[PDB]
Order: structure tokens, then sequence, then C-alpha cells
């Protein structure tokens, strides 16, 4: 079943398995090949994959990346994609010394924005949004990519799986117990994405889940219960924390505009639920001169 | 386990 | 609670996919060897086999959405109906679960009736023929929304409304006819009824555009199916729901009258 692609080359490799850049003999398109070895675990189709493929199905959409084809064949589970040139981190990287256009900038994240809010609004989390699973073009795009850790949730959500999401975009609902979460750890994640894309480097790299919380603290205050109710009483909360005052939030990314410090500070907002949504965002002022620039690879 | 095993049967 | 900033796309979502993820009504007419009471005996079971695990109502629910979606393009004879059931609740609990079961526990809990490459290579199939469409809206899915619209929130209500969802799982006749959202509504008016003599609220018929009145048909059938259950050759689901976890509901005596 795999007779019509050329392998071009090994792009990646995790215990997940492996990822290929390969093309279709017959047709010339170019794909990203993931392959699942079936014989490894030998727990069938594994649950990543099954949530994977079945929630990529239902998530059609111009910044989300596109599933082409799944084929099941014998003792591998091979996930087809669309081919992008490359990811948001390695473009970071080429980047760290000229840095990102802010034009580009604003593009990146209103479309990164409109696949979010497009997840969301189809019931689905992501909970791994991190540079290297965003996926760029030539031609201006970006797309949300690597949904092997997302799940459907409901309304309203139950308790999910509490070890998600990469530490140093990890939010701090997570971090503290709490027994749900929802929608607004990709928010989180995504605000900072945004950062990072001002400034080439992570706003939160943390080596421990407490130096994490402690850079987060520094950062945006402890947080008390005036800024959001019931913090005191989360199961990883402890009346030990320091409790650092907040800084003047122009700090925090100090490149960013007012319209800019404005939607970055309600994508850091703390309460959950009075975190910023992604649709909601869309209407935010910075993106009144959004264009779609094309990058400089 | 307290469920034990079963072959489900199905008579017509 | 939780900000509602998603809840009305959501819903707008399940009411489009529910219509695409609904089996064929009339399968099982088609089906040479398997009856409606043989599916009965297999959901009665997989309610064992939840409980066993510790496994979510979700997970219940979707297994059954997978395996009526099979049995509606797939003639089965009764001796792999078990084996269908059994791949069809590994991959539900794959879906929704944090710690699924292993396959040894879904061999185990058949009496080895199949190997686990049997086990295994049915999931292939099921996958193949739900050409890995997963995500369906269930019953349960739409109840936790419309538990969102108590006034106030009563835990005997949901507990109620959630055991006489689960038992129109057994019965492909009728409950095959309604809609996820359908039956979903019957059971929460019927629940809020026989509690606290209240009905479905006007909020949801803003929600869902239905009303007691189009919900009539299925209301119906649920009140009898809710009279007669303590003589349903099918018990599982009423004993799950005696326990303390669920309040006790199925002990208490359903209203005689519905009074539409
Ligand atoms: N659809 C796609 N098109 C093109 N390249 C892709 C696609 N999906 C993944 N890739 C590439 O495959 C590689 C995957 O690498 P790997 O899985 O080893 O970890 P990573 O994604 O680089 O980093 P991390 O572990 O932080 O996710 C990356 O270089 C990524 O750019």
């Amino acid at each position: 079943s795999m007779e019509n692609f050329q392998k071009v080359e090994k792009i990646g490799e995790g215990t997940y398995g492996v990822v290929y850049k390969a093309r279709n003999k017959l047709t010339g398109e170019v794909v990203a090949l993931k392959k699942i070895r079936l014989d490894t675990e030998t727990e069938g189709v594994p649950s990543t994959a099954i949530r994977e493929i079945s929630l990529l199905k239902e998530l059609n959409h111009p910044n989300i990346v596109k599933l082409l084809d799944v084929i099941h064949t014998e003792n591998k589970l091979y996930l087809v994609f669309e081919f992008l040139h490359q990811d948001l981190k390695k473009f970071m990287d080429a980047s760290a010394l000229t840095g990102i256009p802010l034009p580009l900038i604003k593009s990146y994240l209103f479309q990164l924005l409109q696949g979010l809010a497009f997840c969301h609004s189809h019931r689905v989390l992501h909970r791994d949004l991190k540079p290297q699973n965003l996926l760029i073009n030539t031609e201006g795009a970006i797309k949300l990519a690597d949904f092997g850790l997302a799940r459907a949730f409901g309304v309203p959500v139950r308790t999910y799986t509490h070890e998600v999401v990469t530490l140093w975009y990890r939010a701090p609902e997570i971090l503290l117990g709490c027994k749900y979460y929802s929608t607004a750890v990709d928010i989180w994640s995504l605000g900072c994405i945004f950062a990072e894309m001002v400034t080439r480097r992570a706003l939160f790299p943390g080596d421990s889940e407490i130096d994490q919380l402690f850079r987060i603290f520094r950062t945006l205050g402890t947080p008390d219960e005036v800024v959001w109710p019931g913090v005191t009483s989360m199961p990883d909360y402890k009346p030990s924390f320091p409790k650092w005052a907040r800084q003047d939030f122009s700090k925090v990314v100090p490149p960013l505009d007012e319209d800019g410090r404005s939607l970055l500070s309600q994508m850091l907002h703390y309460d959950p639920n009075k975190r910023i949504s992604a649709k909601a965002a869309l209407a935010h002022p910075f993106f009144q001169d959004v264009t779609k620039p094309v990058p400089h690879l | 386990h307290t469920l034990k095993g079963r072959r489900l049967v199905f008579d017509n | 609670n939780e900000v509602p900033d998603y809840h009305e796309d959501i819903h707008t979502y399940l009411r489009e996919m529910e219509v695409k993820c609904k089996p064929k009504v009339g399968y099982m007419k088609k089906q040479p060897d398997i009856t409606n009471s043989m599916r009965a005996i297999l959901v009665d079971w997989l309610v064992e086999v939840g409980e066993e695990y510790k496994l979510q109502n979700e997970t219940l629910h979707l297994a059954v959405n997978y395996i009526d979606r099979f049995l509606s393009s797939m003639s089965v004879l009764r001796g792999k109906l078990q084996l269908v059931g059994t791949a069809a609740m590994l991959l539900a609990s794959k879906f929704e679960e944090i710690y699924p079961p292993e396959v040894a526990e879904f061999v185990y809990i058949t009496d080895d009736t199949y190997t686990k490459k049997q086990v295994l290579r049915m999931e292939h199939l099921v996958l193949k023929v739900l050409t890995f469409d997963l995500a369906a809206p269930t019953v349960n899915q739409f109840l936790t929304q419309y538990f969102l619209h108590q006034q106030p929130a009563n835990c005997k209500v949901e507990s109620l409304a959630m055991f006489l969802g689960e038992l129109s799982l057994i019965d492909a006749d009728p409950y095959l006819k309604y809609l996820p959202s359908v039956i979903a509504g019957a059971a929460f008016h019927l629940a809020l009824y026989t509690v606290t003599g209240q009905s479905w609220p006007e909020s949801l018929i803003r929600k869902t555009g239905y009303t007691l009145e189009s919900l009539k048909p299925c209301l119906m059938d649920l009140h009898q199916t809710y009279l007669k259950a303590p003589q349903h050759a099918q018990q599982s689901i009423r004993e799950k729901y005696k326990n303390s976890k669920y309040h006790g509901v199925s002990l208490l005596n359903p209203p005689e009258t519905l009074n539409l």
C-alpha cells in the first residue's frame, strides 16, 4: 500500500515513531509520512493515533495541517500529511539575530488564533502548542500541527490527563493541579508563543515545575484570591510560595506596543475563566492592520 | 476481578 | 462555573454530527443471524464491563455507537457479535479514557473466547469500516449540556437522567428511531419530573428548539421503558444505578403518569 511513495528523507523520530519527507511517484505530490510500528507495543492502534486521525478528519481549515490519507498496513500505520516547508522554531532560530518583522508576527498570530478558534468550536483541545508544532510555508501561511496529544472535550469538561503541554508552554492551572482545565490552556500556550516570536526566546524556560511556576510568578506576580479566586485552595498551591509583586506588564515583552501588550495580557490572564478566547481575540484592535506578508526563508 | 470472564450465549 | 464561550458553537456542531454519525435505523432486519435481543444481551454485558474497569459512561455510549454503525454495514454471525463489541469497547476506551484497560483485559473479560490476535484484527476492521470516525456525539454529551440548565442542580435528577439515557442503549427498537439530542431531552425531562415535579425548562427550548410536544414520541417510549424496567430481561443498568454513586436512583418509583 506504500508502493507509490518514494521516501526522500527522515525528518524526525521519537518514541511515537518516525516522520519522513516523501513524494507520490504518480502525482509528484510531496507529503510528510508519519510511520507507527504496531508490533512494538502490541496494544493495537495507539490512543494517540486514534485521537489524532479522528479529530483531524473533523478539522478541515486553512490553518490546520491537512491529513491526506491513512494506510493501516499489516504491522504499520502510516498517516499521510501535506508537507510544509518548516516549523516555527527553525524559522525563529534562523532569525535569532534579525528577528521577525511585526507584520509577519501579527499575521502568524492571527492565523494561529483562526485555527485554534476552529479547534475549540469543534470541541478539540490541542494541548501541545509550541513552535516546533507550528508549520509554515513559503507563501505566508502557518498551521497548527501535531495533534497526537489532542482530545475531544465535553460541555462542561471532566477531569482529563494531567500530564499535558510541554513544560515551557504549560498553563498555571495545570501546574497547580486544578481538577478541570479546558480551552484556556491552549490560549496560554499561544500567548507564550506570541511573546517568543517577538524575542525569539522562550518566555518561561523553567527546568522543573516549581522553577516554571516561580518564573511565571516573577513575571506576572504571584496570584492571590483577588486576581484568581480559588487559587490558594488549588491542589498543588502551597502557602509557602513567595508572593512576588506584579511588575509593569510593559516589561514582559518590551517591544510590544499598546495593542500588542493589551492582547498578550489577556492571553496570559491567570484566571482561566477570564482569559481571552481565540474567537474574541480575532476582534482585538492589534489585528486592525493585519496583512499576509511572505516570510524570508 | 469481580466480574469473571464470560462467553456470551446467543440462543434463538 | 466554566465560561460558556464555545458552548453554543459546540452544541451546533454536535447537532450537525449526530445526523452524520447515526447508524441505519432498520439495519437489524437485514442481519441474517443476529437480532435486537442479542444486541441487548451484548450491550447489557458492556455495562458490566464498564463497571468492572471503572470506565466512563461516555465510553459505554461511544462503544454502542460504534457497534450500531458497524452492524449497519457488516453482516455478523452470532458467534462473532461479542468480538465486535469487545473491539468497540477497546476503541471507545482508547478514545475516551485517561487509562484504557490493556488488550489482555479485553481478552480476559470474554473468558478467552477470542485471542488477542483476533481482538486486534477486529479493532483494525472496525476502524476500517467506521473510516476512523470515532468522535461521535452521544446521549451523554447532550445530557451534560442540559444539566447546566437546572434550577438549581440536583444530583438525583442528573443520576436519573443518566440512568434513563443508558436504558435507551439496550433497546434498538424503539431507540434507534431517535437522535441522541432527543433521547437526552426526554431523559432529562422525565428525570426532572420524577424527582422535582419540574418540566423541560424554557431555557432549553431556547437552546435546542425542542419542546415537550416535539419530545413527546420519545418521552412516551422512555416512560414505558422506565415503567417496565424492573421486568426487562437485561438488568445491569438497574443494578448499577442502585448504588450510592448514583444515589440509588433506579430504586425510585417512576411516575405513573406524565400529565402531557
Ligand atoms: N506536515 C509536515 N510537513 C513538514 N514537516 C513536518 C510535518 N510534520 C512534522 N514535520 C517535521 O518533522 C520533524 C519532527 O521531529 P520530531 O518529531 O523528532 O520532534 P520535533 O517536532 O522536531 O520537536 P518536538 O519534539 O519539540 O516536537 C520536524 O522537523 C518537523 O518540522
